[PDB]
């Protein structure tokens, strides 16, 4: 059905150049914004760039601004990322994402990711939280007045490094398809909060809050959730 | 009745080229809309909706389009403004209802949604229920513009550019206008 497929990753020398590709399938590609999100080994999720549905709007992260160029070919159902002046800190698994099922500014559809090898200001989360199976945990996310306190476009993601993140909560409180009611969200001022009840062993993962602020998307630092067996 | 075909549609029409669907050959139960969106406005003019289950109408027209929230007040009998005058006009004898709801989650896009337009210039007002999809140049000055835009000659259409960062006044709102018609032809829509 609906699919995103990244490609074009490989080993490149520092300062080199690479072009990434994302293949859409199963939906009207030119009706939706496309975004690139990366994860560097040992690092949390980082929003890289977003292109609007038409192509006349490109948004970039300051950590990459000037060196990458995002583009899309709506005739070919393809999204592209032109990465130049590639540094070591750009070594990451790269993902393309859109909001085909929720809204144009969210990430609910993800690809499998492509691996790029080159030879913070994030929202504040707890680094670690633990809980016993069946119990409940609450994870907090504190941002500025320009993101979490600016709009109500907050998201929560489940993630295991080496696979794409999964959208668990969008619009502060709502669950996409397939997410149990054990996950619920809330917001107060500049702080958002995810609560996971009825903890199971498979709930152990990394949890990131996310905020869309118009000109940019920003992820939290991430909270490792350990479910201690019993 | 095909109320869902109008309300739950994927894409709505721009207000300048607004869509009209004739409703016939069915029973009009509104439980659907009652189990539809939390509405911004349910404004009926010239008809009690509490009597819309004993309706016995021959034809019912479902006009649909998208505008910004500031302009939903214009979709009423005897209003004025760019929408009421240039894009969608209701008659002073209007016998129907205007249903509107915020569509920001469906019609707003990241860099603005430039697919929704509206008419900014027209020499005369529309007559009630008239539809003008012309794209021809407008003459605000006295220079005859032979199909060429420019200094004092404008393109008549302007995109909304719906963005999620806009306030509710400039956010997209989907509007369905149900016109309840009574002709001598026997009842084709009932309750």
């Amino acid at each position: 059905e609906v699919r995103l497929l990244e490609s074009g990753g490989g080993l490149v020398q520092p300062g080199g150049s690479l072009r990434l590709s994302c293949a859409a399938s199963g939906f009207t590609f030119n009706d939706y914004a496309m975004s690139w999100v990366r994860q560097a080994p040992g690092e949390g999720l980082e929003w890289v760039s977003t292109i609007s549905y038409s192509g006349g709007s490109t948004y970039y992260a300051d950590s990459v601004k000037g060196r990458f160029t995002i583009s899309r070919d709506n005739s070919k159902n393809m999204l592209y990322l032109q990465m130049n002046s590639l540094r070591a800190e750009d070594t990451a698994l790269y993902y393309c994402a859109n909001g085909v099922a929720t809204a144009d500014w969210y990430f609910d559809l993800w690809g499998r990711g492509t691996l790029v090898t080159v030879s913070q200001s994030a929202l504040t989360q707890p680094r670690s939280v633990s809980g016993s199976p069946g119990q409940s945990v609450t994870i907090s996310c504190t941002g500025t007045s320009s993101d979490v306190g600016g709009y109500n476009y907050v998201s929560w993601f489940q993630h295991h490094p080496g696979k794409a993140p999964k959208l668990m909560i969008y619009d502060v409180t709502d669950r996409p398809s397939g997410v149990p009611d054990r996950f619920s969200g809330s917001k107060s001022g500049n702080t958002a909060s995810l609560t996971i009840s009825g903890l199971q062993a498979e709930d152990a993962a990394d949890y990131y809050c996310c905020s869309y602020a118009g000109t940019y998307t920003v992820f939290g630092g991430g909270t490792k959730l350990t479910v201690l067996a019993a | 009745c095909p109320f869902d075909e109008v309300f739950n549609a994927t894409r709505f029409a721009s207000v300048y080229a607004w869509n009209r669907k004739r409703i016939s050959n069915c029973v009009a139960d509104y439980s659907v809309l009652y189990n539809f969106a939390p509405f911004f406005a349910f404004k009926c003019y010239g008809v009690s909706p509490t009597k819309l289950n004993d309706l016995c109408f021959t034809n019912v027209y479902a006009d649909s389009f998208v505008i910004r929230g500031n302009e939903v007040s214009q979709i009423a009998p005897g209003q004025t403004g760019n929408i009421a005058d240039y894009n969608y006009k209701l008659p002073d004898d209007f016998t129907g209802c205007v249903i509107a709801w915020n569509s920001n989650k469906l019609d707003s896009k990241v860099g603005g949604n430039y697919n929704y337009r509206y008419r900014l210039f027209r020499k005369s007002n529309l007559k009630p229920f008239e539809r003008d999809i012309s794209t021809e140049i407008y003459q605000a000055g006295n220079k005859p513009c032979n199909g060429v835009a420019g200094v004092n000659c404008y393109f008549p259409l302007q995109s909304y550019g719906f963005r999620p960062t806009y306030g509710v006044g400039h956010q997209p709102y989907r509007v369905v206008v149900l016109s309840f018609e009574l002709l001598h032809a026997p009842a084709t829509v009932c309750g």
